[PDB]
RNA sequence: GGUUGCGGCCAUAUCUACCAGAAAGCACCGUUUCCCGUCCGAUCAACUGUAGUUAAGCUGGUAGAGCCUGACGAGUAGUGUAGGGGCAUACGCGAAACUCAGGUGCUGCAAUCU
RNA sequence: GAGAACAGAAAUCUCCAGUAGAACAAAAGGAAAAGCCCCCUUGAUUUUGAUUUUCAGUGUGAAUACAAACCAUGAAAGU
């Protein structure tokens, strides 16, 4: 997890770091490789958590591209 | 967009106060130095000073009365390829320049709005670059005029998807293997299937191999080898297309097959077993080797480029008779070929598990080398045209080199963030095209084993991409359904 | 000599202002579209004057070009209903001329109330051949003093064909 | 949320010629005890390493013969 | 609306200053030799020239004041009235202007001798392009005057302050030399100004490393005769040398990583 | 009278519709701040029965050309129908690009540098900008020769309006003569007194649609073959030229005549 | 043809501005106007210190990047470049610093009290009874919506509302011209 | 020396009323299958070089308004500079108008001309 | 100015010119546009190299300062 920019609800949570699923986080998705118009190789993309983590144990989320 | 840290004050001092000068005109340093031929040739002792490399090439000139260049290295730890010569006796060595240079392809072109389906294949002709043609998931393959960059004639006949297409080695007729059974035969200018399409057979053809111009003789027409999911591989005769025997060994489907300047049909299948396959030996196998642990991915070897030029050199003039042609091929075959005196056409199988194997069919069953530096399976291995060097293609991100007889691990490129598919060798072994699943393309110095240029432009999956005999343009395609062009 | 100074008719212009916006501007609009068969065009009121109640883009007008072979026809036809003859004045220094007359219906146009009542205006330019260096974009140059044509020529011209006349003496 | 031209736009997006120094960096990068580190840049250390550690792991002998053959 | 914007934010400070504009003023004594060497110098200027509409009658030696005012309408910081009069002949004026106020005021006068650039051979010139220069001479250092005189021809020529350079770019070199040297309190030699256009002969002497450079004269060829002189005070040249400021163990090693000393 | 005093003409080629400088503005008023790259403008113009097509750097001494070429030219390669047609101005360009190619060296003072491609940047002149215009195509004649002009397909001929595509089949007719070609046919199948006064060479040396793009595909080749660019013979030297002329040209009369002619008034 | 240059006084060189300096002693016997070789000398002295400086600019580092034409905005590979150093030459300002800024009564409140500044999240408000955001400002707004709605159920009290948002407007301007004078 | 593409200062270059222009080249023209835009294939987009030209454009020559240049004013007007005295001299920068004389364009690369 | 059915001194329609009393917001020595017409259109986007401020002193959580991309637009230079 690389940071989270925009949570909702009183943001104030963001500037907590909290999950609070419906957050929109940015990730290191260098893994994946996927390279924009220009030859500028992308490595990092903003996503919004899908689960609840309070709730599970893991974290899942859904790359917004 | 990240920035790289910036300067401090002390860089900032430094690049402001001069520095030593490359004038060099004076106080030329004298050390021992000998030469010796790069691949056989041990000898020319001389003490010279730090003089122009220029001078130092044209001294070996009259040594052997040649009148031609030839690139020199030396120390071949120190690895060194008056600059060379000030990093300290010094053991230089020569081997032929091949001074037609292919000149980096750089700049970019518009695209092609033509048949709307993913690429699959595409070769360049041999007797000329203007022309090429490139197969896609339309079960019609089109030609282009790569001067005007516009389609040509529409190959139509097929009913499935065109999986492999390829100029054959002379120019005289085009094979495209369509997926469901069949390869159909288009001569250039034909506009239409050539007669009935080859057919009876099981499965789909997985690659072709033409007869190689060098072993044809006149006036007969070169014979087309195909391979299949099946495991057989069927000899058909261009002019009768009728098969005089066929194959299966195999007992797995056939990856590839290439048609070896001896004779031999040097192919590998998924059953791990590589078969050495001959037409002289009226379809039987001399000898088989098993030695992957997973299956044979590819197949390739040093003098495989010299077959599919067909005699037409990077000047691209067309010969007038078979005969002359032919002794052309032959000459150009045996130079290629003889290159550490005698006809050794070296060979190097491809193995999914992060491995490679170097093998000589022309002699003992075992192994000269096992190549095995990769972390994911090696989509594609190609010779270089010049024999000496040895690229590999994988799914790892990188583009592996290595030694051509040696085996030696070479250097790693790391451009390409995504799967490596199939790579194409210039004309003059000095740079290397290759494409990834990530849509980009980017062409390797072998010089100095550094990135040249990256060529993006493409939307999606690049699949593969071919470089032109000559040189003066490279083609591309992937599944983003538009041909693009790249040149100098 | 005249190898080369032919007069020759550049293009009709037809209009047909009217009191007020709305519905007669409608009518304008067919008319030009039956008459001439080329698309209506807006013609806005450059100001507000408030004396005859037209205000700021009242769309008062419809200017339309009559240019073809088509002019040769309207003119012809225009002039028959109006015995042949035109005002010595009319004509701009220029030479170009216009006439106008109520009901254009009488010119075979049907009688439809549709229309209603509406009369038409008429201008004509005339030019020399060579009047593309003034329209052109590159090399725009000037024109020759004796090339623009005169008020009389443009007469003469106009008496020779149509058989038409002064209407003043 | 609010829909904008905001995620879904690019915004980490790599320099290509940077990649190369920082490789070369990472090859070249030297530290002793004496020198201590404040704040570790936030840099595609994926890419970066992984480096000629050429071994190729034992083959995945199980694809081509499952358990139950 | 937002066009007189944009021009208003070019006009106010910027913490870093583009290319000093030049506005060029053709004075009451205007002569063809004045207006065809105005030309000459315009083409050295160019694209960041302008000229005023037509000739003029100030003085800025007994007139700041119209200097001042033009710079601020125009937003030009450099200055330059050709003015001839009957004992200075063939007389220029060069004024600098610090926010909007004069600076320094220098009279530079071109002898008779000189040679247009039509009169030498024609050659390739790009207009734009960074110029290199060359100063010979230990009074261009030594000496106050000829140190202003140094320092407006760089702010005049220098161009952008760009960090990174083609290497084709190197068209041509200004020649900076005086008419010998001279000895303490005698009269300043006067200035003079050459422009060679750069030749790449091979490198057969010296390899492949360096080409034997080789230079074609263009011109304008000027000898820069010294007159009046005015300077600024100590306030107004430290005020022009300020700095927008833009860590003791502490240092940005390579990668960006913030690493320090323990000592 | 104070009108003709209280104001200046407009620039000497401004004047005339000769060239726009505003272009010229943009053209040379690069920042640059970034490099000192050199730059080397193109030119093409399209006169009555002619084409021309030149690369000319900006410099102040007059823009002095590193290569230049015609469409009159063209008959060198056997090419004289069309003589302004889209396939003429193709072949224009074309011709152009492989001659600057090929006088300049690249294959058959950046010292210690690499073979450094060339670039050229288009001109507006003053043809209004429509896809498929004939400058389009000069442009594209050119780039295929040899040269990297950066340009979009969005005026090439062929291109859909509606949707961000194009049609190379549509291009590659137009640049073989397609619509000519066409053109050829639905007027031998039409009346003929248009195919009797227009054509007319064309029915002369009997040339169709298919021997039309067979010419053009020989004239690329021979372009491609021999740019060698060879000049008339040039005869009728400088100084008879010049003799010649001066009949007819009316020059100043003496100021002695003028003087005693308004004495004698 | 000869490149070798070499002087009795080290050359002083400045490669941020393209720029040298050469304190040799000056012939004054040759360099007189009236004197023909002066021009030639002069061409000499120039051709010998443009050869130093280009072998002196020469040994500066050189960029190569491997990307391609792309944006306008993008260099070519294929173009080698030379890396100038930082300028040297302390060349006089134009105009002076714009350190001074607006002491708005706002920044000394700030600084008092404990109120962060605003991050500026976006113009993306919420309404009600709309289906859709109706940002603050930007786009027909909120601000118009009380004088575009057609029920104002509580004398036109739809201008007043109005007339108190310009009133608004005037007090910011007035704060702003009381500001102005800090 | 003429014409054409790019150009250098941008009125010696323009404006007013006339006359000349062979060769070569612009320009004029003739036409609308298609790319293409307008109400109008007039500008613009495309085709022909054929039909029809010096009638126009453009370049030149004649006699009017301005323009530009050199010297005459002229080291002349003005100005503070130093005390005979309550302005002159001493002493630096330094005009314009006016007068006299001159012209109403030149200039590089490439292509094409009798 | 010549003029143009109603229409005239202000409705429309064509030839010349405002050295450009249009708007170039404008105050000022002053354009194949900066005035009008047809197409697109976000922008209060991203990291963080000088300034502050906490309250788990929080690699910035942020506007200001600026860096280098992104976008519009065009055939391109370009802004």
């Amino acid at each position: 997890i690389l940071a989270v920019k925009k949570n909702p609800q009183s943001p104030m949570y963001t500037q907590l770091g909290v999950l609070t699923k419906g957050t929109i986080i940015e990730v290191n998705v260098s893994e994946l490789g996927m390279v924009t118009a220009g030859g500028k190789v992308v490595w990092g993309k903003y996503a919004q958590v899908t689960n609840e983590p309070d709730r599970d144990g893991c974290v899942n989320a859904v790359l917004l591209v | 967009s990240t920035l790289i840290p910036p300067p401090s004050k002390k860089q900032k001092k430094e690049a402001q106060l001069p520095r030593e000068v490359a004038i060099i005109p004076k106080d030329l340093p004298n050390v021992s130095i000998k030469f010796q031929a790069l691949d056989t040739g041990d000898n020319a002792l001389r003490v010279p000073g730090a003089i122009s490399e220029k001078q130092l090439e044209e001294l070996l000139n009259q040594l052997n009365g040649t009148s031609v260049p030839y690139t020199f290295s030396c120390t071949i730890k120190a690895s060194d390829p008056y600059s060379s010569l000030i990093k300290p006796q010094i053991t230089l060595l020569y081997t032929p320049r091949a001074v037609f240079k292919v000149k980096p392809v750089t700049r970019s072109s518009s695209a092609i709005a033509g048949h709307g389906s993913t690429i699959l294949c595409s070769a360049f002709a041999p007797h000329t670059s203007s022309r090429m043609v490139t197969g896609a998931g339309d079960n019609t393959a089109r030609i282009w005029d790569c001067d005007t960059q516009t389609p040509m004639h529409t190959l139509k006949g097929h009913y499935n998807w065109v999986l492999c297409v390829s100029w054959s080695p002379d120019g005289e007729v085009i094979a495209t293997g369509s997926m469901d059974n069949t390869i159909r035969l288009w001569d250039p200018k034909s506009g239409q299937c050539l007669g009935d399409a080859l057919r009876g057979h099981s499965k789909w053809i997985t690659s072709l191999s033409w007869e190689p111009i060098h072993l044809v003789k006149p006036g007969s027409k070169p014979r087309l080898a195909s391979s299949s999911k099946d495991g057989t591989i069927k000899i058909w005769d261009t002019v009768s297309r009728v098969c005089q025997y066929t194959m299966s060994g195999h007992t797995n489907s056939v990856s590839c097959v290439k048609w070896g300047g001896q004779g031999l049909l040097y192919s590998g299948s998924h059953d791990r077993t590589v078969r050495v396959w001959d037409i002289n030996s009226q379809g039987r196998c001399i000898n088989i080797l098993k030695s992957h642990a997973h299956w044979v991915n590819h197949l390739s070897l040093s003098t495989d480029y010299a077959l599919r030029i067909g005699a037409f050199d990077h000047t691209g003039k067309k010969p007038s008779t078979p005969e002359e042609a032919q002794k052309k091929a032959l000459e150009n075959y045996e130079k290629i070929c003889k290159k550490n005196g005698n006809s050794e056409e070296m060979m190097v199988t491809a193995s999914d598990d992060y491995t490679m194997f170097l093998w000589n069919p022309l002699k003992s069953t075992k192994p000269i080398a096992r190549m095995t530096g990769h972390q994911k399976l090696v989509n594609h291995v190609a010779f270089s045209p010049d024999g000496r060097y040895i690229v590999s293609a994988s799914f790892d991100n990188s583009i592996k080199l290595w030694d051509g007889r040696d085996g030696k691990f070479i250097s790693t490129f790391r451009g390409h963030v995504a799967s490596v598919y199939q790579v194409a060798w210039s004309s003059d072994c000095r740079l290397l095209v290759s494409c990834s699943k990530d849509t980009t393309l980017k062409v390797w110095d072998v010089r100095t084993r550094k990135l040249s240029v990256d060529l993006p432009g493409h939307k999606d999956e690049v699949y593969t991409v071919d470089w032109s005999v000559d040189g003066k343009r490279v083609c591309s395609g992937g599944k983003d359904k538009m041909v693009r062009l790249w040149t100098h | 000599q005249n190898p080369m100074r032919d007069l020759k008719i550049e293009k009709l212009v037809l209009n047909i202002s009217v009191g007020e916006s709305g519905d007669r501007l409608t009518r304008a609009s067919k008319v030009l579209e039956q008459l001439s068969g080329q698309t209506p065009v807006q013609s806005k009121a450059r100001y507000t004057v408030r004396t005859f109640g037209i205000r700021r883009n009242e769309k008062i007008a419809v200017h339309v070009t009559v240019r073809g072979p088509k002019a040769e026809e309207i003119l012809e036809r225009g002039l028959k209903v109006k015995e042949y003859q035109l005002r010595d004045r009319n004509f701009s220094a220029t030479g170009n001329f216009g006439f106008g007359i109520d009901e254009h219906i009488d010119l075979g146009i049907k009688y439809d109330p549709s229309i209603g009542i509406f009369g038409m205006d008429f201008y004509v330019v005339m030019n020399r051949p060579g009047a593309r260096v003034t329209r052109r974009k590159r090399c725009k140059g000037t024109v020759g003093n004796s090339h623009k044509t005169t008020k009389e020529d443009t007469v003469s011209w106009f008496k020779q064909k149509y058989d038409a006349d002064v209407l003043d003496k | 949320v609010q829909p904008d031209r905001r995620w879904f736009g690019n915004t980490r997006v790599i320099s290509q010629d940077a990649l190369q120094h920082f490789r070369s960096a990472l090859g070249e990068t030297q530290k002793d005890t004496y020198q201590v580190l404040l704040r570790r840049n936030k840099l595609p250390m994926s890419l970066l390493e992984e480096k000629d550690a050429d071994e190729s792991p034992k083959a995945r002998i199980l694809d081509t013969e499952s358990y139950a053959d | 609306n937002a066009r007189a914007k944009r021009a208003l934010v070019k006009r106010e400070a910027k913490l870093v200053e583009n290319v000093k504009q030049a506005l060029f003023i053709p004075g009451q004594s205007c002569n063809k030799n004045l207006h065809d060497i105005m030309v000459d110098l315009s083409a050295l200027k160019k694209p960041d020239m302008k000229r005023f509409n037509r000739k003029n009658d100030i003085h800025p030696f007994e007139d700041m004041s119209p200097l001042e005012f033009f710079s601020e309408k125009n937003d030009c910081s450099l200055m330059v009235l050709m003015t001839s009069s009957k004992k200075r002949k063939n007389n220029m004026t060069f004024i600098r202007t610090f926010g909007y106020k004069i600076y320094d005021m220098i009279e530079l006068m071109v002898a008779d001798n000189f040679k247009l650039l039509s009169d030498f051979k024609k050659l390739t010139f790009t207009v734009g392009l960074k110029p290199m220069f060359t100063f010979q001479g230990a009074a261009f250092d030594t000496h106050p005057v000829y140190k202003q005189i140094k320092s407006l021809f760089l702010d005049f020529f220098r161009g952008e302050s760009t960090d990174l350079q083609d290497v084709a770019g190197l068209q041509h070199v200004i020649s900076m030399t005086i008419q010998g040297d001279f000895q303490d309190g005698e009269p300043l030699p006067n200035v003079l100004f050459r422009v060679y256009k750069l030749k790449s002969y091979k490198s057969d002497q010296g390899g492949k490393r360096l080409p034997r450079i080789e230079l074609v004269e263009i011109g304008p060829r000027l000898d820069f005769k010294i007159g009046r002189i005015h300077t600024p005070s100590p306030d107004m040249v430290t005020e022009a040398h300020k700095k927008p400021k833009q860590k003791k163990n502490v240092e940005l090693d390579i990668m960006g990583d913030k690493l320090g000393r323990i000592h | 009278s104070a009108y003709s005093s209280r104001f200046q003409t407009p620039f000497r080629r401004r004047r005339e519709g000769k060239t726009d400088y505003y272009q010229r503005k943009r053209l040379v008023t690069q920042h640059k701040a970034k490099y000192n790259t050199p730059k080397y403008r193109l030119v093409v113009r399209f006169t009555n029965k002619d084409i021309i097509c030149q690369i000319i750097s900006s410099t102040i001494t007059g823009d002095v050309v590193l290569a230049a070429a015609y469409s009159h030219e063209l008959p060198r390669y056997g090419i004289t129908h069309g003589l302004t047609n889209w396939a003429a101005a193709y072949a224009t360009g074309l011709l152009i690009a492989r001659r600057t190619l090929q006088k300049l060296g690249l294959d058959e003072e950046a010292v210690e540098d690499g073979p450094r491609p060339f670039k050229v940047f288009l001109d507006i002149g003053l043809q209004r900008t429509t896809t498929g215009a004939r400058v389009f195509g000069a442009l594209k004649g050119a780039s295929d020769g040899g040269l990297y002009v950066p340009h979009s397909e969005n005026r090439f001929p062929g291109w859909d309006f509606e949707t961000e595509e194009i049609d190379p089949e549509l291009l590659r007719s137009y640049i073989f003569g397609g619509h000519v070609s066409q053109y050829m046919e639905e007027l031998a199948d039409d009346d003929e007194e248009r195919f009797s006064e227009l054509f007319k060479g064309y029915l002369a040396d009997d040339i169709d649609a298919d021997s039309l793009e067979d010419i053009y595909t020989s004239a690329h080749e021979a372009i491609r073959a021999d740019p060698a660019f060879k000049p008339t013979e040039k005869k009728f030297t400088k100084e008879q030229y010049a003799a010649e002329s001066k009949k007819y040209r009316q020059t100043k009369l003496s100021k002695e005549e003028r003087a005693a002619r308004v004495a004698a008034k | 043809l000869p490149v070798t240059v070499e002087k009795p006084i080290p050359v002083v060189y400045d490669l941020g501005n393209l720029a040298a300096f050469d304190s040799n002693v000056l012939d004054k016997n040759d360099l007189d106007s009236s004197n023909a070789r002066r021009e030639e000398k002069i061409k000499s002295l120039t051709r010998d210190n443009v050869q130093l400086l280009i072998n002196q600019l020469l040994s500066l580092p050189m960029k190569t990047t491997t990307e391609s034409v792309g944006g306008t905005g993008g260099q070519s590979s294929v173009m080698t470049l030379l890396q100038l150093p930082d300028p040297t030459t302390d060349l006089p300002r134009e105009k002076p610093l714009p350190k001074a800024k607006a002491m708005t009564k706002w920044e000394k409140f700030a600084a008092k009290k404990g109120i962060k500044p605003k991050e500026r999240a976006g113009k993306m408000i919420y309404d009600e009874a709309s289906g859709e955001w109706v940002p603050k400002w930007g786009y027909k707004g909120a601000n118009k919506k009380l004088d575009d709605q057609w029920l104002v159920e509580v004398i036109d009290p739809r201008t007043l509302n109005r007339a108190e948002r310009k009133r608004l407007v005037k007090k910011n301007e007035k704060q702003q011209r009381r500001n102005m004078k800090n």
